[PDB]
């Protein structure tokens, strides 16, 4: 039933509270906890994301950790600031200034125990915990840092939970250059510790505002409104009724433990309506995917598609159809039946048509390749080593990452390259 | 003499509801048990007048069974007799049997043996469940080595959902067929499976359904489980369980008929023209008509039971009969060729709300076919496929389950085709 | 020993204390264990102050450590345009090999620093220069999809 939502750091808790505003609307949510909706199919499955409170107000169940204190200032001062759980704000007073060591060895270190009382706590109210949610970056010092530590820790207390994180990689586009040092680190780290990770590339969501959005110079609330986007639309399988948890979705998507990196898609692509052909059509179109990959340079082991809206679910069947049998060559041959279709009918805020695509693609190694190659060509050079090293970090550490980064790689190609 | 019915997971309770629901019915009780008796082996009777189905709902997730807990039949069943844990299997066999499945094994067989306690003489069971599902298959075959150690000379016979992609929420489903097939066969006596996709081809048809529900396809499901019940609700041929082992399977492990039904016609074809004995039955060696996607055309029969219900004279199933044996279905060598017959003569039922028109006459034919070894085989191709990545096994190794277990079960498939093979 | 002392000096960027300690006599060239000079310390850390004071007093704008860098390698990795360009002034290498056989157009390629591959482009910087594993800037804009960058090395 219930998932417990936490949120870390400067990206985390920015890309998080949109998110919170997001479902918040397609709920039925005001900024006061009241419901104030329409269909009754608003509240079905409202407990999966908020507890209802004593006088009948629904209170996020989220947890908003950073240690930079202006950061619960700003997500306070929004529209629904106040109405998270004001002790459920876990903030310190320093910040990581973008160091990984920081955040997961010394001071995010002295803080997590802070968070795990949180956690903790919302876990007890729980009837039946599916699992967490996580949402950070991989490339500033708290959420990779201190966000990898709390998932190793959450993992410790609550081992038979599903582990989810929506994990924003850093690009150059959108730019220190340690953050290919904390994002191996980090990835080092979400390779053993989560169940399914949502790769959200920077690159990717800056080259879609300025090649196919024409945004001259895309903000954050410009990259930030593709990323609520794809939230919103892969948990709505979770927000409104399938007979699938967390849990029965991963084994459906996830057939290797440690191959459980997503690219998630979605059509239509706006700023701040489509057939059901167009929609399954851009939906797996490279320039409509949130990672910075070409999916015709890899191959599908599973793929989810989530269709919202009022739509022919007979023609979403034949164009969901021929998209794999006309590209047939692209989804493995030894996974039967790996694409799988549902629809919602309750479309997103401002839209009657659209979908999400959630693709476990062996393509996804062009992400880590780019990552690998500015890490290497940083730590080859042992540029700003004493930083991390100053925290009482080996140098193995980062070799030890480089390492299980370039294997995993070698495993999405083994695959890629598996016949029948 | 009782039979209980059991029903595990989803789409064996919802499928249960269906055949309740047609029950019911059939025999003019009310959806609160009252009546204005052949079925007492269906149902008990409370000392106030209430009929109440020796029917056990089992799910390891509450929401499908809460919505038999709260609709048109919530007053039907024995409370305690719906019994739902919190956390499903997660479409993984290892769940429903080793880890999640155990926490509330112990009660199902207390609750069953409160019904069983309540028999004069119990046959046995009923079993109806999914292949695919994570309950369904793996809390199934824990139930059946727990009913064959508690009831040893009771017969066990199954109602299962045979996966098809058009419908399919699961990858893994291949794996959890395999899986409860290899476990489940030593303690089921005969198992009667229906193809999802056999049953989506006719409601697509023969009843102009463009997208089948579950509902439309439990309904028809129904309406084949009915026919091959009706013996036990009834007064001739298959009167108890054993009955079904004696004339269906003379081959332990060859224990799965093949189900045919017709006619199947469209509720809005009101006035359509009544089929004839013959025609009906002619009608039951169409590929058509039959509960699972095969060519019995290139198998070889080893039994063949026709149930006939509604306006039907003897002598007619009996020309009928003649007509098919000197017209190229092929008996085994060592068992009669002949053609056992039942016969009951109600009118056949359909429920108000179904997508079925009312029939004079209707027939199912079960026949053990080696031919139905082309589906076993298409299953235990999509194991192969992905077991020889070991795509997906981790999440079953981490469930109580060890990954030698993957391979004795499709040893046991290999063997069974086998089976098929030298009998054919 | 200045030496020591003014390689550190350069890293921190202590302009003050850079200046003292030359006062002294601190060898401008001075080398720590791996090579590296004031001037690739203060090159790597962004402090363009003492970049150009150090070469206003015979620092060698081209010398390499262990591994092949130049001041130029390092500060075309980090990002640092204004010393790029004072490097490029003063008779930095455009086309300066390492041991990897990276450029400082292999490097600022990598590390997307698309103003900085202008300038090495202006300079001369060789498109056609492979490093060990033979790739050229060209291919590794290709390789991993950068398509601002790969119009920016055709222009
Ligand atoms: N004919 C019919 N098939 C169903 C129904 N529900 C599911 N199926 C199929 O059963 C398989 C999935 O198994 P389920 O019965 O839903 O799963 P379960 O037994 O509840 O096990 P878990 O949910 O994994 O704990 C798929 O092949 C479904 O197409 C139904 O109501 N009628
Ligand atoms: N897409 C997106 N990226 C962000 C946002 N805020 C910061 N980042 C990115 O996150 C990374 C920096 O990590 P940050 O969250 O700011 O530091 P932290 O507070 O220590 O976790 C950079 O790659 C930034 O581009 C945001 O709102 N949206
Ligand atoms: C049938 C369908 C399309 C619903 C499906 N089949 C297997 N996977 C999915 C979708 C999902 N699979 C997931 O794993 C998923 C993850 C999730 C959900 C909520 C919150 C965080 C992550 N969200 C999804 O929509
Ligand atoms: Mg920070
Ligand atoms: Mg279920």
């Amino acid at each position: 039933r219930e998932i417990v939502h936490i949120q870390a750091g400067q990206c985390g808790n920015q890309i998080g509270a949109k998110f919170w505003e997001v479902i918040s609307d397609e709920h039925g949510i005001d900024p006061s906890g009241n419901y104030v909706g329409d269909s009754d199919l608003q509240l079905e499955r409202i407990s999966v994301y908020y507890n209802e409170a004593s006088s009948h107000k629904y209170v996020p169940r989220a947890i908003l950790v950073d240690l930079e204190p202006g950061t619960m200032d700003s997500v306070r001062s929004g529209a629904f600031g106040h109405l998270f759980r004001p002790d459920n704000f876990i903030f310190g007073q320093s910040g990581a200034g973008n160091n990984w060591a920081k955040g997961h060895y010394t001071e995010g270190a002295e803080l997590v125990d802070s968070v795990l009382d949180v956690v903790r706590k919302e876990c007890e109210n729980c009837d039946c915990l599916q699992g967490f949610q996580l949402t950070h970056s991989l490339g500033g010092g708290t959420g990779s840092g201190m966000g990898t530590l709390l998932i190793s820790k959450v993992r410790e207390e609550y081992p038979d939970r599903i582990m989810n994180t929506f994990s924003v990689v850093p690009s150059p586009k959108v730019s220190t250059v340690v953050e290919p040092y904390n994002a191996t680190l980090s990835i080092h780290q979400l390779v053993e510790n989560t169940d399914e990770t949502y790769c959200i590339d920077n690159e990717a969501l800056y080259d879609i505002c300025f090649r196919t959005l024409k945004l001259a110079t895309p903000t954050y609330g410009d990259l930030n409104h593709l990323v609520s986007a794809t939230m919103s639309g892969v948990t709505t399988s979770l927000r409104f009724p399938l007979n699938a948890d967390l849990r029965k979705l991963a084994v459906n998507m996830v057939p290797f433990p440690r191959l459980h990196f997503f690219m998630p898609g979605f059509a239509p692509l706006t700023a701040r309506a489509l057939t059901v052909p167009e929609l399954t059509q851009q939906m797996f179109d490279a320039k409509n995917m949130m990672a910075a990959c070409d999916p015709r340079h890899g191959r599908y082991l599973t793929v989810a598609t989530v269709f919202r809206g009022r739509m022919s679910m007979k023609e979403v069947d034949e164009q969901m159809l021929a998209i794999q049998s006309k590209n047939s060559s692209y989804f493995v041959e030894w996974i039967p039946n790996n694409v799988k279709v549902a629809v919602c009918d309750i479309p997103p805020r401002g839209l009657k048509m659209s979908s999400t695509f959630i693709g476990n693609s062996t393509a996804i190694q062009e992400l880590f390749k780019r990552i690998s190659e500015q890490f290497t060509a940083m730590f080859r050079r042992k540029a700003f080593l004493h930083w991390y090293t100053g925290e009482g970090m080996d140098e193995m550490e980062f070799t030890e990452a480089e390492s299980n980064m370039n294997d995993l790689v070698s495993e999405y190609q083994q695959y890629q390259d598996a016949t029948a | 003499r009782e039979c209980i019915s059991i029903h595990v997971g989803q789409a064996g309770v919802q499928i249960g509801n269906a055949c309740w629901e047609l029950y019911c019915l059939e025999h003019g009780i009310q959806p609160d048990g009252q009546m204005p008796d052949s079925f007492n082996t269906f149902f008990s009777e409370t000392g106030a007048g209430k009929h109440v189905p020796r029917a056990v709902f089992v799910d390891l997730e509450p929401t499908v069974i809460d919505e038999v807990r709260t609709g048109t039949y919530r007053q039907l069943f024995h409370p305690e007799q719906l019994i739902t844990g919190k956390e499903d299997a997660a479409n993984n066999y290892a769940r429903g049997h080793y880890t999640i499945g155990k926490e509330i094994i112990d009660l199902v067989l207390d609750r069953i043996r409160k019904l069983a306690d309540q028999c004069t003489g119990l046959q046995g069971f009923l079993v109806f469940h999914s292949f695919g599902g994570g309950t369904g298959s793996g809390f199934t075959s824990l139930l059946m080595e727990r009913l064959s150690v508690d009831y040893g000379k009771k017969s066990k016979l199954e109602f299962s959902i045979y996966p098809a992609p058009q419908v399919s929420t699961a990858v893994v489903e291949p794996y959890n067929s395999i899986l409860t097939t290899h476990t489940t066969l030593e303690h089921s006596d005969c198992a009667f499976m229906v193809d999802n996709e056999a049953i989506y081809d006719i409601c697509r048809r023969n009843l102009d359904i463009e997208r089948p529900t579950y509902t439309n396809l439990n309904r028809l499901i129904s309406q084949i489980v009915s026919s091959i019940t009706a013996s036990l609700r009834f007064d001739a041929l298959n009167v108890d369980l054993t009955e079904f082992q004696t004339n269906l399977v003379p081959y332990p492990r060859i224990h799965f008929p093949l189900a045919t039904y017709a006619p199947v016609i469209s509720a809005e074809k009101a006035y359509h023209e009544q089929l004839s004995v013959a025609e009906i039955t002619n009608a039951c060696f169409e590929p058509a008509n039959q509960m699972v996607k095969c060519d019995p055309r290139h198998g070889k029969y080893m039994a063949c039971c026709l149930l006939y219900r509604g306006d039907v004279v003897p002598k007619d199933v009996n020309a009928a009969i003649a007509t098919i044996k000197t017209k190229s279905i092929q008996f085994v060598d060592w068992c009669p060729t002949g053609f056992k017959v039942g016969i009951n003569y109600q009118p056949p039922t359909v429920v108000p709300g179904g997508d079925l028109a009312k029939v004079q006459r209707a027939v199912c034919m079960l026949s053990n076919t080696t031919a139905i070894a082309e589906a076993w085989a298409r299953l235990d191709h999509k194991f192969d496929l992905m077991y020889a990545k070991r795509a997906f096994v981790h999440w079953y190794v981490g469930e109580g389950m060890e990954e030698g277990e993957f391979s004795e079960a499709r040893e046991d498939m290999a063997a069974l085709e086998k089976d098929y093979e030298e009998v054919g | 020993d200045l030496g020591k002392k003014l390689l550190e000096a350069a890293r921190a960027g202590q302009d003050d204390e850079v200046r003292i300690l030359m006062a002294n006599g601190a060898d401008v060239n001075a080398t720590d264990a791996s090579g590296l000079t004031p001037l690739h310390l203060a090159a790597t850390y962004g402090h363009l102050e003492i970049v150009e004071v150090l070469l206003k007093h015979g620092a060698d704008v081209n010398a390499i450590d262990i591994m092949g860098s130049t001041p130029l390698h390092l500060a075309a990795l980090i990002g640092h345009l204004e010393i790029v360009e004072v490097l490029l002034k003063h008779g930095a290498d455009v086309n300066a090999v390492d041991t990897w056989g990276d450029t400082p157009l292999h490097l600022a390629a990598i590390m997307g620093h698309l103003e900085i591959v202008e300038v090495l482009l202006k300079h001369g910087a060789d498109v056609n220069a492979q490093d060990k594993f033979g790739k050229t800037a060209f291919d590794i804009s290709i390789d991993n999809g950068n398509e601002d960058l790969a119009e920016i090395l055709q222009k």
